[PDB]
């Protein structure tokens, strides 16, 4: 954004004026990465008491 | 399970309830009018022959 983007002139003087410029700025989106701890589903509790792995 | 016994065709169903496991009863199906079988209906095709 220009801050200074409007100045008040005069049509009658003749007096300079400092410049400005196009700052570009950035966004950002940072990556998350989770997961799940190993866990622990063998069949042999399951098939015991008779239920499906 | 397709079982032929003496010329006639039975079959068992196993239910396996969800964390169970149960089995139907004997039956023979049979055709429109009767007679049961005398071969299982199940066929198996492959690359030679059936």
């Amino acid at each position: 954004k220009i801050q200074g983007l409007v100045r008040p002139r005069d049509p009658y003087s003749n007096a300079d004026v400092a410049a400005k410029d196009l700052r570009q700025l950035v966004d950002n989106t940072i990556k998350v990465a989770s997961g799940t701890p190993p866990i622990n589903i063998p069949p042999s509790m399951l098939r015991w008491i008779q239920k499906n792995p | 399970e397709l079982r032929l016994v003496d010329g006639t065709y039975w079959q068992r169903t196993w239910r396996e309830n969800d964390g169970q496991l149960y089995v139907d009863d004997w039956i023979s199906p049979t055709k429109a009018d009767g007679s049961q079988f005398d071969e299982i209906p199940f066929v198996i095709f492959g690359s030679k022959n059936n």
